């Protein structure tokens, strides 16, 4: 889970 | 194993073209998967008033499939997120997604998301079942039962824009009997039919116990906190309220600390002399002495994590003549043994406790349809699969053969849907  | 190619010939729903020009707090969305070497990478949530939001075409869920003309099918966590990052701020991406694989799904529920979903054309056929001169009730049937609890409600967002119209309040007006009971639940998300639930059966002080027993001992801490949520919303009134104005005595203590919704967490680490101690407290506070300590009975099945209470409970065994359950039935009675007699069971083998709730519903004569409809209702998208295989290794027959003598028409076929397949 990771933010762009 | 979830589905996965590298080949976008052989992806299985629609193709969605976007173009997204970089913000200065990025292109406003998340992803998840691309750890396993052959894992999609989806669409996890979408900030809104970012980019991809105010788009319009991304929906979480999706499939990223090329970025920038490359493809990423197969590419890993760390390698696409590293493309979006070095693009600078004011220059543009080309996503190609794909709608049609799920995300988050259950493993152990009946019914699944339709691939091929298009909430517009559901509307319309729904719409067009309603007004048939006598309701064509099995269009309705067909698409509501095959269809996720998440689509129906944009099924109802669908519908309730081309016809100004809530879909309930239409489909209130048009069923009947129990396939109306079974229809409108369906149409509430989890925590807004668990919400009602409890609130229906609250009507007096002369309470029907069993359902709310049954949702309070069953319901997980992530659930309960929806409920509470939920519940104050369409109520306006807090749940442990109504449950303080509709019980008493421990019983009163019991679903009061239960609907908190603040069972520990599973551990990572088993507390071996905690599961000894926890054991003696029980056996002490009840079958060892005269009467019964509730309150450490209380805290102790409420307050400990699931797994951690199923050893307690084998270990309860070393010191007591009698296991658990019995336990119950000789140190307390009524409505205070019923709750403790369910929650045991939740907590040993929640999808037996509802195959055996499931079988006595319909055992006798007639049917408990309120406690049949909210199972096949609740448990769908939960543990159906597992309520159906504990059915069937206990009592013989399948859980469909058993719906299919106790249940007829259209009322019968819903429940089949929902029940998902013979055994
Ligand atoms: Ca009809
Ligand atoms: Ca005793
Ligand atoms: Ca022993
Ligand atoms: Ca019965």
């Amino acid at each position: 889970s990771t933010t762009l | 194993k979830p589905f996965f190619t590298r080949n976008p010939s052989e992806l299985k729903g629609k193709f969605i073209h976007t173009k997204l020009r970089k913000s200065s707090r990025g292109f406003g969305f998340t992803v998840v998967g691309g750890d396993e070497p052959d894992e999609f990478l989806q669409i996890k949530s979408l900030v809104l008033d970012g980019p991809a939001a105010l788009d319009g075409k991304m929906e979480t869920g999706d499939v990223i499939v090329s970025v920038n003309d490359t493809c990423v099918l197969g590419h890993t966590h760390a390698q696409v997120v590293k493309i979006f990052q070095s693009i600078p701020i004011g220059a543009s991406v080309d996503l190609e997604l794909c709608r049609g694989y799920p995300l988050g799904s259950s493993a152990y529920g009946s019914v699944k998301a339709y691939t091929n979903f298009d909430a517009e054309r559901d509307a319309l056929n729904i719409e067009t079942a309603i007004k048939t001169k006598g309701v064509d009730e099995v269009t309705i049937v067909n698409i509501l039962t095959n269809r996720s609890n998440e689509q129906r409600q944009d099924i109802a967002f669908a519908y309730q824009r081309r016809t100004k119209k809530e879909l309930a309040s239409a489909l209130k007006s048009a069923l009947s009997g129990h396939l109306e009971t079974v229809i409108l639940g369906l149409l509430k998300t989890p925590a807004q039919y668990d919400a009602s639930e409890l609130k229906a059966s609250m009507k007096g002080l002369g309470t029907d116990e069993d359902s709310l027993i049954e949702i309070i001992c069953s319901r997980t801490n992530q659930e309960l906190q929806e409920i509470n949520r939920v519940y104050k919303e369409m109520y306006k009134t807090d749940l442990e309220k109504d449950i303080i104005s509709d019980t008493s005595g421990d019983f009163r203590k019991l679903m009061v600390a239960l609907a908190k919704g603040r069972r520990a967490e599973d551990g990572s680490v088993i507390d071996y002399e905690l599961i000894d101690q926890d054991a003696r407290d029980l056996y002490d506070a009840g079958v060892k002495r005269k009467g019964t300590d509730v309150p450490k009975w209380i805290s102790i099945m409420t307050e400990r994590s699931v797994p951690h209470l199923q050893k307690v409970f084998d270990r309860y065994k070393s010191y007591s003549p009698y296991d658990m359950l019995e336990s119950i039935r000789k140190e307390v009675k009524g409505d205070l043994e019923n709750a403790f007699l369910n929650l045991v069971q939740c907590i040993q083998n929640k999808p037996l406790y509802f195959a055996d709730r499931l079988y006595d519903s319909m055992k006798g004569k007639g049917t408990r349809d309120k406690v049949l409809i909210r199972i096949m209702v609740s448990r769908s998208e939960v543990d159906m699969l597992k309520i159906r295989s504990e059915f069937k290794r206990k009592y013989g027959k399948s859980l469909y053969y058993y719906i299919q003598q106790d249940t007829k028409g259209d009322y019968q076929k819903a429940l089949l849907y929902l029940c998902g397949g013979d055994d």
